């Protein structure tokens, strides 16, 4: 409370943060969002850090206080999505929905009789109506 | 089954109930296909004329989904020794053709080399059928089911006074009584993977049901997934 | 697998200049002739992770690891879990890592062997420096601990190019692997049970990487330059005097000591009256252990009773090769305001960066009253932290691990801390932050939750410093802060003896005569309490006179050494005592008496020369005595007493 | 729980490390002699109590169990300010027994350098923590060294049996009640080289004979034997 | 494991060929056949060191029958060195074949680190680890004459190394390399 008039009116944008210092409290009396007051704060306090986007690889970048984020797609990861994501059937069947196996060390993926390889590689489509494994629960 | 829960309606699609001349069930059934039906080659000893009656949930009564299956033709190993404890597997080809419904659906086989390494190296494996709830309990009258744990192979060794092949591996508990019994000959355990289960070998012996020490003596199917696919083709 | 549990280990081997024996040759050592030969600090690939896939921030060592010395990051982490380290290597050499005991490939192992397969199988085995090869190895339930054993398994990992070479230069880190529910998902430490782990040996330098021999050819014999005949027999790359080996005392702590091959570098580290616990399905209990080489031992320990004790090897001949440390046991209850609200704490040692008007430190550590109650500045750094820091010095490196904070609001104004941290440092220099249990750098405590509200922060490794900076990150709108510290004194027994709480009975003390009154009632001794109140008949003699005393009969002889005064009520006047003297005896027939060992007459012991300020003492020759005449010598007003002792028992 | 009263005094010993001095009688043997070992006295030091033939450099076996207190007066016989410290005892300062940088006063220093033919009662209260836990035999076994000089008084002599037992089984002279003997064992390298004396001693002594020397043992069959197996020596051997 | 040898001259005749072994066996299912048949149950591993100018038969095996005079040789620029050897169960390392077993097998073990090592040796299994009662070694230190009994848990396929990490020049070349493949017979005859 720079003024002691900033909370009679609302907590108004101008008066309390802009053309004054909004308390955290009278942040939300601006905004009455955390979500919203906190994303205002990242570049009200310490500015934008995603504009240097070192995000390789389309890496997609959030900005924070005083930081970036280069959250990477499949594919890619790293600090600044750099790396390529390494495939191997050890880990979660190499991400294959039923069956993974290294062909020059790399995944590709198969799928039992009444089901096929979805277009993505290794998703498993069922194709029958009681197919291998899915129990028949109609009820 | 000792102790565990029944299979909800169709949980337990290719669990059979091979029915014998008296329509009770002698042995766990396992659909296969539409023509086939799985069972331990230990059943072909213990027969007078018998039936796969696919879709049973209830020994007491018939409560849907029951049809009446014939045995064909019955592929047993030609290496099936008792004293080996190994190739105790009887794929039973049919007469009749499994009609592919609600609590029929088949349990087909994997990669060999994912199945190597993916099913044996699982953690849990679900076991079902009309067992005897206890370790002598009296057998299930509903579709029964339960779950049980892998055993490390010299577990399995130091608890079994007899040999450990290098297909047969133990599953169950130390000394909790829940495991598969009087119930399932040739009763499907299975091991869940994404929603789809896969059967990973069947009790053959065992010093009682789910004794202290002891465990279920099951084959690996992973070890003859070769032979288990030659003989879906053989008779 | 699904287990998940990935863990980016940045780990980045370093051709680091590492100070092995630095330390203890900056304690006292001979003064003529020279020092350690060359100044261990060989230029030496160890291993020091980053916190980069970029590699371009080193992931900083903390406190908990400052006893780890030359011990590279530690791979910890919990059963099934695979750990995504990626290894950038940032020597010379192209190098390579190899663990023990893990899921590990030929994809994935660290050995150059032939092991007869594809480039895929051979590039873990050679990695080139510069260049961040990942390593991914999954946790099984053999590489786990033991359920009744240890909750955490050791085991290692190193280049194995050529491990002989490889792992002396430094090319080896701490590396065990717990089981599930035992280290928080936030910063990877057990917070239930405190490890060490060690490496009481001989690292040879002959195997070392860079030694392309250096300084060679001076050796009078095979067993004279430290390089090659002493190499370094050693703690963690320290021979001698480890600091940071301390701990509280009847406190749990696992051991996770290893050795490593070598030749037959067995130690058997002798503990100075401690009592060790084997970790197992036998639990048995232990003096000592012998050293293995090759083999991982894990244990439980709880400290005996405070103060310095030496660790050593009881082996004589590698006792006097390394392995030493007086390692010091801290009190196990630390919860004692220095002073600061007492006075004990000079006023001179109550100091800030700057000011603003009327806001200065002498309000700020007062906790309460005055309209003015606090230190301030116009407002909180901007460029960082960097707040006007209030310097707490000592004059010695107490130890401390408790800290209470608020601030103050008044005239509608209010004003309080939101967050702050600490810097320490025994010198005015080497400013450490404090840091333990956190992924950020050091610590940032919140402050106090509303102005004119106290609350309470707590350190996790006491730290020691004779001079204490305390700039806070951020504090509600204008800085305002009334503060008091916790702890307990350093390096000797500082716990609450009674006369204040219910330790010590009435009827075990007596004094010469108490005043007593129809309308007040009595002015009783075994009252005196440094903080009574009410019908506060602390002690006041009805003769009051020099003659008076106050004998203390403790039920047996105690190690006392250290006493505070401040009185009792005003009492609208100023009434209390201004100097004592302190007789003691084992049977009361006696008065043997205390001084600076002078002679038969007493140190004229100051009281408090108010009735509000506690006024320390200390004991140079510890008291230990049971029958002790306390006399009240000088007393301005009437005699008064609320007072505190310190020390411990003798036992 | 009971208040051990120990009285042991070192003494320098011209120690034969023979079995007996034999037909041919004297005492021509290697250049060992005058070696300080402490041995247990009668209360109040009366005299020496005497000390098995096995146990030649063997010295006095100090069985503890659980709850005692050990008043160990230690008359410094030896004509060196010397000392004994325990291993696996929780101990106080005032009877730590151990010199080094602790910052401790010299009342809890006394102990660590005791004066020649002075008496020190070391004092130690036993506790259940120092004892036999479960799944431990009936006794553990310890020692006390003279830390004057850990390096040259071990060769010098200055060794003793540390035992501690558990309530019950500890038999009034220190014998297990389930054990129908309880026997120790010792082996050394005694060296001249690092002794009171200077001498290059690569003789080897089990228990305080040299080389394969010893008296021999009698043990009468079906005998339940708590052994104690004690190993130690200067370098790693 | 528990092993013997002879008594007329112990020094010399460990340098020679006298020495053996059994197992003292708690085992159930053996039947003298094998102690539990469900596990391999390759067992020994003795680096023991002869010296042949120490044996027994030194006279006739090293002055007969050798490439040099009738001469003892103990003086020597290494015959003293070269009569010595770490041999591994008769056979010296470095003409040794690679092992080699078939995966899903447990390796029941007996060895007996025997020789005089003068310093202890820690042995090692790239990828595979050993078992120690409940613990898992991976990585087991050897002491002289003394039997150790345990089994391999060998769960990684190709070649894999019996390496040991003291790797001493003396007793270096000291790795076997043990094949793992998902045996090869399919059996069940079709
Ligand atoms: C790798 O980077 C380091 C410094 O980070 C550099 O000194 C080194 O020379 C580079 N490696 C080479 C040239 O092999
Ligand atoms: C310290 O470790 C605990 C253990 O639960 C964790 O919850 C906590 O967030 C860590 N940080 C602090 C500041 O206590
Ligand atoms: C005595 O030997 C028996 C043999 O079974 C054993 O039970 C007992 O533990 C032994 N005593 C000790 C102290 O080891």
């Amino acid at each position: 409370a720079n003024s002691f008039l900033e909370e009679m009116k609302k907590g108004h944008l101008e008066r309390e943060c802009m053309e004054e210092t909004c308390s955290y409290e009278e942040a939300r009396e601006v905004f009455e969002d955390s979500d919203k007051t906190n994303e205002f704060w990242n570049k009200y306090k310490d500015g934008d850090q995603c504009e240097t986007s070192p995000c390789q690889n389309q890496g997609k970048c959030k900005d924070g206080l005083g930081e970036y984020t280069c959250t990477c797609l499949e594919g890619f990861e790293g600090k600044n999505c750099e790396l390529f994501t390494r495939k191997l059937c050890s880990l979660d069947n190499g991400d294959c929905d039923q069956f993974c196996h290294e062909e020059q060390n790399s995944v590709v993926c198969s799928c039992a009789r009444g089901y096929t390889l979805a277009d993505n590689g290794k998703a498993c489509i069922p194709t029958g109506p009681y197919p291998c494994g899915k129990q028949t629960l109609e009820r | 089954i000792v102790g565990g829960q029944e299979c909800k309606d169709g949980e337990c699609p290719w669990q059979a109930l091979l029915i014998n001349e008296e329509n009770e069930g002698f042995c766990g059934g396992t659909i296969l296909s539409e023509f086939y039906i799985l069972t331990a080659a230990h059943c072909l000893y213990q027969a007078k004329r018998f039936k796969v009656r696919v879709g049973d949930r209830n020994t007491e009564q018939e409560e849907g989904g029951e049809a009446v299956h014939e045995v064909e033709v019955v592929i047993k190993h030609n290496r099936f020794t008792k004293e080996t404890y190994d190739f105790d597997i009887a794929v039973l080809r049919l007469k009749t053709p499994i009609t592919f419904r609600m609590n029929v659906a088949p349990a087909c086989l994997p990669e060999r080399d994912w199945a190597e390494s993916t099913l044996m190296t699982q953690k849990t494996g679900i076991v079902s059928g009309f067992g005897r709830t206890h370790e002598k309990g009296r057998q299930s009258t509903r579709l029964k089911m339960l779950e049980v744990p892998y055993v490390d192979r010299n577990s399995c060794k130091l608890s079994s006074s007899f040999i450990i092949t290098q297909n047969m591996f133990c599953a169950g508990y130390d000394t909790k009584q829940e495991d598969a019994c009087q119930g399932d000959a040739g009763g499907p355990h299975v091991t869940r993977f994404k929603d789809t289960y896969f059967v990973t070998g069947i009790v053959s012996w065992g010093e009682g049901c789910a004794r202290k020490g002891k465990y279920g003596i099951y084959t690996k199917v992973t070890a003859f997934l070769k032979w288990i696919d030659r003989s879906m083709k053989t008779r | 697998s699904n287990n998940g549990n990935r863990r980016n280990y940045y780990i980045a081997a370093e051709e680091i200049s590492w100070d092995y024996s630095e330390f203890v040759q900056r304690e006292t050592d001979i003064e003529d002739s020279d020092d350690i030969p060359e100044d261990t600090t060989y230029k030496k690939v160890v291993f020091r992770k980053y916190l980069d896939s970029t590699f371009t921030k080193r992931d900083p060592r903390g406190e908990y690891e400052e006893h780890l010395g030359i011990l590279g990051p530690i791979i910890r982490a919990e059963v099934d879990d695979v750990i995504q380290v990626r290894f950038k290597n940032l020597a010379s050499r192209p190098y390579s890592l190899h663990a023990h005991g893990l899921s590990y490939e030929k994809s994935s192992e660290g050995k150059t062997y032939e092991d007869d397969s594809p480039e895929w199988f051979k590039e873990d085995n050679a990695v080139q420096p510069n260049s961040s090869y990942t390593y991914v190895w999954h946790a099984t339930e053999r590489s786990g601990p033991e359920s009744p054993g240890s909750a955490c398994r050791a085991w290692a990992y190193y280049s194995a190019v050529n491990p002989e070479k490889d792992i002396h230069s430094g090319l080896i880190g701490p590396l065990l692997i717990c089981q599930k529910g035992i280290l928080h998902k936030d910063s990877n430490m057990p917070m239930d049970m405190r490890e060490f782990v060690l490496l009481f040996m001989t690292f040879d330098e002959k195997k070392s990487w860079y030694y392309e021999k250096k300084s060679r050819s001076s050796w009078r014999l095979t067993s004279s330059e430290m390089k090659k005949s002493h190499e370094f027999h050693a703690i963690n790359g320290m021979i001698y005097s480890l600091p940071g080996l301390k701990m509280y005392e009847q406190e749990w702590v696992r051991l996770h000591l290893l050795n490593i091959g070598g030749s037959q570098d067995i130690h058997v580290v002798h503990f100075h009256g401690q009592t060790l616990l084997e970790n197992g399905n036998k639990q048995h209990q232990l003096g000592v252990w012998p050293l293995l080489p090759g083999s991982f031992k894990t244990l439980e320990m709880k400290a005996s009773k405070p103060g310095w004790w030496l660790l050593n090897t009881e082996v004589g001949e590698n006792q006097r090769a390394g392995m030493q440390t007086p390692f010091l046991i801290m009190d196990r209850d630390c919860r004692m305001p220095m002073g600061l609200s007492t006075g004990i704490i000079s006023d001179s040692q109550i100091k800030a960066s700057e000011f603003l008007g009327y806001w200065e430190p002498r309000l700020a550590r007062l906790n309460n009253g005055g309209s003015y109650n606090a230190w301030s500045v116009e407002k909180l750094a901007a460029e960082f932290a960097s707040k006007p820091w209030i310097q707490v010095d000592m004059q010695k490196e107490v130890i401390i691990t408790g800290i209470q904070t608020q601030g103050a609001k008044h005239y509608l104004k209010s004003c309080y801390t939101t967050e702050f941290y600490v810097a320490y440092s025994s010198n005015q220099i080497n400013w450490q932050i404090f840091k333990g249990n956190s992924t950020r750098n050091v610590m940032y405590f919140n402050g106090n939750s509303d102005a004119s509200t106290i609350k309470e922060n707590q350190f996790d490794p006491p730290i020691v410093a004779r001079y204490i900076r305390i700039s806070p990150t951020r504090a509600y709108n204008r800085p305002t802060l009334r503060l008091e510290l916790q702890g307990c004194e350093v390096n000797g027994c500082s716990t609450p003896l009674g006369m204040e709480n219910g330790k010590i009975e009435n009827k075990q003390i007596t004094a010469s005569s108490f005043k007593k009154s129809w309308w007040g009632d009595y002015w009783e001794p075994f009252r005196a309490r440094l903080n009574a109140q009410g019908r506060v008949n602390a002690w006041q003699a009805k003769a009051n006179n020099n003659k008076q005393w106050l004998e203390i009969d403790l039920l047996k002889i105690k190690k006392i050494t250290a006493i505070i005064t401040q009185g009792c009520k005003s009492l609208s006047s100023e009434m209390y005592v201004k100097s004592y003297t302190i007789h003691y005896s084992e049977q009361g027939v006696e008065w043997k008496p205390y001084r600076l060992k002078s002679s038969m007459v007493d140190k004229i012991f100051e009281g408090n020369t108010n009735t509000k300020g506690h006024v320390k003492n200390f004991f140079n020759p510890p008291i230990i005595s049971r029958f002790i005449r306390v006399i009240p010598k000088t007393w301005n007003q009437s005699i008064a007493l609320r007072l505190e002792l310190f020390g411990c028992d003798i036992y | 729980a009971q208040l051990r009263q120990f009285y042991v005094a070192a003494q320098g010993i011209s120690w034969s490390y023979r079995p007996e001095p034999t037909n041919s009688s004297l005492n021509l043997s290697v250049t060992s002699f005058k070696k300080i070992v402490y041995r247990e006295y009668e209360p109040y030091f009366k005299k020496e109590k005497p000390q098995s033939t096995i146990s030649g450099l063997l010295g006095p076996t100090l069985y503890a169990e659980v709850g005692d207190i050990i008043k160990v007066h230690f008359k410094n016989k030896a004509d060196k300010p010397l000392s004994i410290h325990p291993q696996g005892i929780r101990y106080s300062k005032l009877s730590e027994g151990a010199s080094y940088l602790d910052h401790t006063f010299p009342a809890e220093k006394m102990d660590d350098a005791v004066a020649p033919g002075r008496e020190y009662t070391y004092e130690w209260s036993i506790s259940e923590d120092s004892g036999p836990t479960h799944d431990d035999p009936p006794c553990l076994t310890h020692i006390y060294y003279s830390h004057e000089n850990l390096i040259e008084d071990f060769n010098s002599g200055l060794i003793g049996p540390l035992l501690i037992c558990k309530k019950g089984t500890l038999t009034e002279g220190g014998t297990q009640k389930t054990f129908d003997k309880q026997i120790v064992l010792l082996f050394a390298v005694f060296d001249e080289s690092k002794s009171w004396s200077q001498s290059s001693s690569l003789m080897y002594t089990v228990n305080g004979y040299v080389n394969g020397t010893m008296p021999d043992i009698t043990v009468c069959a079906h005998d339940h034997i708590s052994w104690h197996l004690l190993g130690m020596s200067s370098g790693p051997e | 494991t528990r092993p013997y040898y002879s008594d007329v001259d112990i020094m010399r005749d460990i340098a020679s060929g006298l020495i053996g072994l059994l197992l003292i066996c708690k085992s159930r299912s053996l039947d003298r056949r094998g102690i539990q048949r469900a596990a391999d149950i390759e067992q020994q591993a003795v680096f023991a060191v002869f010296d042949e100018n120490k044996s027994w038969y030194l006279e006739d095996n090293i002055n007969k029958f050798c490439e040099n005079p009738d001469e003892v040789k103990r003086d020597d620029p290494k015959f003293y060195e070269s009569n010595i050897m770490s041999t591994i169960n008769g056979y010296v390392p470095e003409s040794i074949t690679t092992l080699g077993f078939c995966f899903d097998d447990t390796v029941q073990w007996h060895f007996c680190s025997v020789g005089t090592q003068n310093e202890i040796l820690t042995i090692h299994f790239t990828g595979h680890s050993f078992i120690y009662g409940k613990r898992h070694e991976d990585t087991l230190t050897l002491f002289p004459m003394r039997g150790e009994s345990v089994t391999v848990t060998m769960d990684n396929v190709g070649t894999w190394m019996l390496t040991s990490m003291n790797s001493s020049p003396r007793s270096k070349k000291l790795r076997l390399k043990f094949r793992d493949v998902k045996c090869i017979p399919d059996d069940d005859e079709d």
